[PDB]
C-alpha cells in the first residue's frame, strides 16, 4: 500500500494535511504536505491516468493553491477555509 | 454538553446507524446569533461519516440522535466543541455554539 498513483497520493495526503490543521491548528505542516503534491501536478502529468486525474481534478485542485496562496498574503483563515472547501470535494469523489 | 431542540420534526424512525453518511443542512452560529458558516448559503448540503471522530463531539452525539426529515437546534458547550484551543480566525476560546442541522437523507 504504497501510494504511487495521484488519486492515492491526493487522497492520503488531504487526509494527513487536515488532520494537522483542523485537528492540531498546524498550518506549516498542512502546507509541507500540500505543496510537494501542487509540485508534482506543476510538473505535469506522465502516464495516461495522471493525465485524466488532471482533467477531473486539476482546475479544482489548482483552485484550491490559490486560496492558499491568498491566504499567505492576507493570513485570513476564511481563505483557507474555501481551499478545504475545495479540497474536501477532490476528496469524496477520489473517495 | 449538547442540548437538542426540534424545530421541525422528522419521521421519528430512520435514525442513522454507523457506517452511513449523513446528507445535512447547518447553520453554525456564536452565542449571540451572528453567523460563521452556512451550508444553506452556498447552497450545497454537508456530507459526513458518523462515529468517526469526523467532526466535533456535539455533532458526533447530537445528530446521532436525529431523525430523517428532522429540523433541530443543537446549542453545544465549548468542551463539546473547539474548547480552550478554539478554531483560530473564525471559532474563538471557550466558545458555546449554536448549529441549525437539518437531516436531509441518509447515504
Ligand atoms: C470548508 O469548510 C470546512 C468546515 C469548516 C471549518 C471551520 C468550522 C468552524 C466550520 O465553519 O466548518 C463549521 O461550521 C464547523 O464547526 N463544523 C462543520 C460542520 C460539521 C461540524 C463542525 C466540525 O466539527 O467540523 C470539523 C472540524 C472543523 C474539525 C474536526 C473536529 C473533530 C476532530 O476529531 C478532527 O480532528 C482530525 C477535526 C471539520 C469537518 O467538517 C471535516 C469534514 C472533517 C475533518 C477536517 C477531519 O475529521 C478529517 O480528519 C483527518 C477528515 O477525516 C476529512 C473527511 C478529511 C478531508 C481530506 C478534509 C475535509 C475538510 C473539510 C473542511 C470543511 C468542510
Amino acid at each position: 500500500g504504497v501510494a504511487i498513483l495521484w488519486h492515492e497520493m491526493w487522497h492520503e495526503g488531504l487526509e494527513e494535511a487536515s488532520r494537522l490543521y483542523f485537528g492540531e491548528r498546524n498550518v506549516k505542516g498542512m502546507f509541507e504536505v500540500l505543496e510537494p503534491l501542487h509540485a508534482m501536478m506543476e510538473r505535469g502529468p506522465q502516464t495516461l491516468k495522471e493525465t485524466s486525474f488532471n482533467q477531473a481534478y486539476g482546475r479544482d485542485l489548482m483552485e484550491a493553491q490559490e486560496w492558499c496562496r491568498k491566504y499567505m498574503k492576507s493570513g485570513n483563515v476564511k481563505d483557507l477555509t474555501q481551499a478545504w472547501d475545495l479540497y474536501y470535494h477532490v476528496f469524496r469523489r477520489i473517495s | 454538553g449538547v442540548q437538542v431542540e426540534t424545530i421541525s420534526p422528522g419521521d421519528g424512525r430512520t435514525f442513522p446507524k454507523r457506517g452511513q453518511t449523513c446528507v445535512v443542512h447547518y447553520t453554525g452560529m456564536l452565542e449571540d446569533g451572528k453567523k460563521f458558516d452556512s451550508s444553506r448559503d452556498r447552497n450545497k448540503p454537508f456530507k459526513f461519516m458518523l462515529g468517526k471522530q469526523e467532526v466535533i463531539r456535539g455533532w458526533e452525539e447530537g445528530v446521532a440522535q436525529m431523525s430523517v426529515g428532522q429540523r433541530a437546534k443543537l446549542t453545544i458547550s465549548p468542551d463539546y466543541a473547539y474548547g480552550a484551543t478554539g478554531h483560530p480566525g473564525i471559532i474563538p476560546p471557550h466558545a458555546t455554539l449554536v448549529f441549525d442541522v437539518e437531516l436531509l437523507k441518509l447515504e
